[PDB]
């Protein structure tokens, strides 16, 4: 007589990636590899705006321009993970047994596994920054109509 | 919808307690499924990933 | 998973669960009569129609 073991799953995690999701349509992604250098980002427009030739004799507004600055914003994403002081050192040492190897692969298994959380939970980041600056700049549809 | 019909299978998977898992049996008490399957994973490519 | 927050604040570490399920055993009876004399007339061999 025996109790039988019918299966083991594991979970298993898609990667998401912000380039592939359609959220991207409405940003223009520029990557900039020492972007912690830069204090502040800055884009200057002038525009210079036409007028009608009139009859009457009122006053006519002459040549106009407009300059306006943006400016940049800074984000900042961090993750924390947590992993044991006995994994980390069996990592270093050669496996001398068959038990002491496979307890080993089970420990680069778990170092792995915490990086790809880490890295995955960046993912997740660039995907809310991203959505929460535009709701935060999205006036609502009942003020719009009207000013549009 | 001009369907009514689905194909399925026309035979039960079977599942056969053999040499490997039948000592685990006698010895031990205890079962597991595909022990083909445990062992290729843990003694055969213990470094590939999953 | 998690979300790395902009937001500050205190940070979630990795985690996983471990949930257990279990069979259910069923069980299922029939009874059939056999006659008697039906049995007898079986095992022997027949000779008269």
């Amino acid at each position: 007589k025996f109790e039988v073991l019918l299966g083991v799953y594991t979970n298993a995690i898609q990667y998401v990636r912000f380039l592939e999701t359609a959220l991207a349509v409405s940003c223009v992604n520029t990557e900039f590899k020492d972007l912690s250098r830069m204090t502040d980002g800055k884009i200057q427009f002038r525009i210079s705006v036409p007028t009608i030739a009139h009859g009457d004799g009122r006053r006519p507004s002459k040549q106009r321009t407009f300059i306006v600055v943006k400016n940049c914003h800074k984000h900042h994403i961090s993750t924390e993970m947590e992993l044991s002081m006995l994994d980390l050192e069996i990592l270093h040492s050669i496996p001398e047994t068959p038990v002491e190897y496979a307890e080993y692969v089970g420990a680069v298994k778990t170092v792995a596994s915490a990086l790809q959380f880490g890295v995955d939970a960046l993912e997740r980041g660039l995907i809310n920054t991203v959505l929460s600056v535009k709701l935060r700049h999205a006036p609502p549809m009942f003020i719009l109509q009207t000013l549009a | 919808e001009a369907d009514n019909q689905i194909m399925g299978p026309s035979s039960y998977a079977s599942f056969v307690v053999r040499g490997e898992n039948l000592v685990t049996a006698v010895s031990y008490g205890r079962v597991m499924r595909t022990f083909e399957h445990f062992m290729a994973r843990i003694v055969d490519s213990p470094e590939k990933a999953g």
